[PDB]
RNA sequence: UAAUCUUAU
RNA sequence: AAGUAAUUAAUAUUAGUAAAACAAUAAGUUAUAAAUAAAUAGAAUAAUAUAUAUAUAUAAAAAAAUAUAUAUUU
RNA sequence: AAUUUAAUAUAACUAUUAAUAGAAGGUUACUAAUAAAUUAAUAAUUAAUUUUAAAACCUAAAGGUAAACCUUUAUAUUAAUAAUGUUAUGAAUAAUUAUUAAUAAUAAUAAACUAAGUGAACUGAAACAUCUAAGUAACUUAAGGAUAAGAAAUCAACAGAGAUAUUAUGAGUAUUGGUGAGAGAAAAUAAUAAAGGUCUAAUAAGUAUUAUGUGAAAAAAAUGUAAGAAAAUAGGAUAACAAAUUCUAAGACUAAAUACUAUUAAUAAGUAUAGUAAGUACCGUAAGGGAA
């Protein structure tokens, strides 16, 4: 038979499914396009120099 | 631009998707329910009131600014003001001499 | 510190046993009772396993002289037989203690509590005993906190009647038999 | 003497 | 039925390459400078030691020791 | 058409490399059998995949026992019916047979490899006592196909790296030793290697630290006894202190290169006394030894 939870790790468990709960925080195609663009221009500058 | 981006180093590209450049990560240390808690800072969990330990250890930390570094996307990172590490030139501009240096 | 002779400790992975699947040939005649404790049964330190010892095993090392004459030598825990209150099972609980755990218990305020702690170090420092006073205790705190309704009877009521069914069918039909077969209705 | 410990039922 | 093998070090002979060799991914080992416990020292100011370098000593020499120099570096 | 040479077998072991995978003995008998399906490809077929029958007794752990035997009673109850004969007053009480429903059972399981516990001595030091042999042999326990380790309270040195494992250089260097016998790193650079990072923790206290007793020959992290903190404004790291630097313990997961066994393939300046029998004959009360 499983052991029952204690009071804490209920409480961390709340937490957990609380935090799940919020909106995610996923990388956009627009946070990489705006990454890659940089990136682009920081090797067309080392090219120059 | 997508296939330069692709074109990064793992580690680097993991970061960018777990902790995308969207949000603006706090300076400061902060309550670790918060949206805008910075993964490299340790933030004070708020019932406990205990700090946890940075998301990404030092180390990690480290690896993923010096890849930003070489790529030039460090500004897409969440800022490491507040975590004692500087980097490379600023790190050398920046320091004061030790004490035996200059006072032996 | 570190608890390399509890968490080195393996158990034979017990394989997910499916309601159709076939039987294993030796299966006991008692149920088990309690859960399973992650770190199974000291193999060392035997006597720990009767005790709350919190990870306190026998030292073996040298007896040194002037002479550096080195001699083996061993190195016992203070264990002390101790009854202590627990509020929790409402009795004292009397186990071999070490005067180290006595006196974390007295700092942590209870025994109870001390069973009860959720870190992993605690975990791996109680014993299989201390495990199952733990056990013990956490599910008497779950039966205060939530009784039943916050059925019987109704089974009670309809037996009989299912036993009648029964018989005017042709077969004779049990209580023990009854409630197996409506434990999960 | 509800520190400890020994015995008997 | 009895001087064998492995990992190493020092000599010798030959063969390859040679002020370089082995290796070529870098790194390393040996050589290319002698000393000194060690240190920030180290080889003709106008030539053979009568000069120079180092260690002792010293203002700098001398003094003991070893090493370095007389078209081409060994 | 035959002969020869080289290679290949159900039919050798050994070493290496590569690839793949993690596996029944005995005893004597009322002897311990099998049946099928689907799918290609040339009705029978061979091959693949799947289902299915039987299978005694012994091999610690149903209960015994002097292994291959004995005793338990699943060709059992308990109930409900049906058929039969007897007892006492259509109904009741016991027995036998035949259906139907309900009730439990069968450890022969590797060895090597791994981890943990305890831990010698001969021996070396030309003696021997610290030291060595050696955390070795051994015994004991526990796991998995591997285990262990593993994403820095790590290294380094003001420049930096940026997980663990194995090997080469570093290096027989630093380091250490009755400064004897002898023992001996790390950083760094290379390979091998896999996608190698990633949360599962409400971020960790009788814990860090201290005293003391022990503790891998150098290099600690451990540990019995007892005192015992701090919140990132903090904490760990080096005799010590000051500066600096770096990391975040007391919560976790993890392929891969590796070890061992077996199989298959290939290569043998290997074996015919390392070439298949036999763990037999025989020796011993026994553990055990062991032929031709
Ligand atoms: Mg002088
Ligand atoms: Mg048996
Ligand atoms: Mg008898
Ligand atoms: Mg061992
Ligand atoms: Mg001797
Ligand atoms: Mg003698
Ligand atoms: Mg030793
Ligand atoms: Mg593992
Ligand atoms: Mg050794
Ligand atoms: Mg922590
Ligand atoms: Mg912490
Ligand atoms: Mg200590
Ligand atoms: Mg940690
Ligand atoms: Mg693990």
């Amino acid at each position: 038979p499983e052991m029952p939870l204690t009071e804490v790790r209920k409480s961390h468990l709340a937490e957990k499914k609380e935090l799940a709960e919020r909106e995610v925080p996923k990388l956009t195609e627009e946070d990489m396009e705006a990454i890659g663009a940089r990136v682009f221009e920081f090797l067309e500058k080392q090219k120059r120099e | 631009y997508k296939q330069y981006f692709d074109s990064l180093p793992l580690k680097l590209k993991s970061f960018f998707q777990r902790y995308p450049p969207s949000i603006k990560y706090s300076p400061v240390s902060t309550s670790t329910k918060a949206i805008n808690a910075n993964p490299f800072l340790p933030n004070k969990h708020p019932v406990t009131q205990r700090f946890h330990d940075p998301k990404y250890s030092l180390r990690r930390m480290s690896d993923v600014y010096k890849l930003a570094l070489r790529y030039g996307v460090e500004e897409f990172l969440p800022p490491i003001e507040n975590t004692k590490k500087l980097f490379f030139e600023e790190k050398y501009n920046k320091k004061t001499l030790m004490k035996g240096v200059l006072l032996p | 510190r570190q608890w390399r002779l509890i968490e080195t400790r393996k158990i034979a992975k017990q394989p997910n046993y499916q309601v159709g699947d076939a039987k294993p040939l030796h299966m006991p005649k008692e149920r088990k009772k309690f859960p399973d404790y992650k770190y199974g049964e000291s193999n060392i330190f035997k006597q720990s396993n009767k005790g709350l010892y919190g990870g306190s095993f026998v030292q073996f090392g040298n007896n040194i002289s002037e002479s550096k004459a080195k001699t083996r030598k061993k190195w016992l825990p203070n264990v002390v037989k101790k009854g202590l209150w627990s509020e929790t099972l409402n009795r004292k609980i009397s186990i071999k203690m070490t005067a180290k755990v006595l006196k974390t218990i007295s700092k942590e305020g209870g025994i109870d509590n001390y069973l009860t702690k959720e870190k992993s170090a605690r975990i791996k420092e109680l014993g299989p005993t201390g495990w199952k006073l733990r056990y013990r205790v956490l599910k008497r705190k779950d039966e205060i906190e939530n009784p039943p309704h916050k059925r019987r009877r109704l089974m009670s009521f309809l037996y009989p009647l299912e036993k009648l069914e029964y018989r005017s069918v042709g077969k004779d039909l049990n209580y023990k038999k009854f409630v197996e077969l409506f434990a999960d209705v």
